[PDB]
């Protein structure tokens, strides 16, 4: 089972893809997201992607299909070792503190064009000792339920 | 940024999986 907070976060995530609010992600909407992240999938490629997570074969991703796909992806970052690997990706200079510049670098390389302000907000939410950066223990806390 | 990260890496892996398919075809 997922936290009710995790399910709530996944709902907001789902809303970013389901731009029309119809309860489904279409090739058009997934295309729009992929293009915002700097990819150019063809209509064929977009249908291939939906197809593998489309349990009822209706050609769109509903929230239950999305949540199944996301819960499965979360297994890539659930072990001590996978969380350490993810920490090393973020902490580019190896000094044990994920800075705003580092978090923006990771997110930009993944295609997400964030504002300084969005980056500062994600740090603020993770930054428990309030030093303006995210350390390993903060990172583990933010990566587990 | 936990969920944001797994979504963005999932978007990237949807893309690598589709590239890997066409690559499988080139190789075979
Ligand atoms: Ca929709
Ligand atoms: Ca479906
Ligand atoms: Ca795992
Ligand atoms: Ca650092
Ligand atoms: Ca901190």
């Amino acid at each position: 089972q997922l936290t009710e907070e995790q399910i709530a976060e996944f709902k907001e995530a789902f809303s970013l893809f389901d731009k029309d609010g119809d309860g489904t992600i279409t090739t058009k909407e997934l295309g729009t997201v992929m293009r915002s992240l700097g990819q150019n999938p063809t209509e064929a490629e977009l249908q291939d992607m939906i197809n593998e997570v489309d349990a009822d074969g209706n050609g769109t991703i509903d929230f239950p299909e999305f949540l199944t796909m996301m819960a499965r992806k979360m297994k890539d970052t659930d072990s001590e070792e996978e969380i350490r690997e993810a920490f090393r990706v973020f902490d580019k200079d190896g000094n044990g503190y994920i800075s705003a510049a580092e978090l923006r670098h990771v997110m930009t390389n993944l295609g997400e064009k964030l504002t300084d302000e969005e980056v500062d907000e994600m740090i603020r939410e993770a930054d428990i000792d309030g030093d303006g950066q995210v350390n390993y223990e903060e990172f583990v806390q933010m990566m587990t339920a | 940024f936990a969920l944001r990260y797994n979504i963005l890496t999932l978007m990237r892996m949807l893309s690598l999986k589709s590239l890997k398919k066409q690559m499988k075809k080139v190789k075979k």
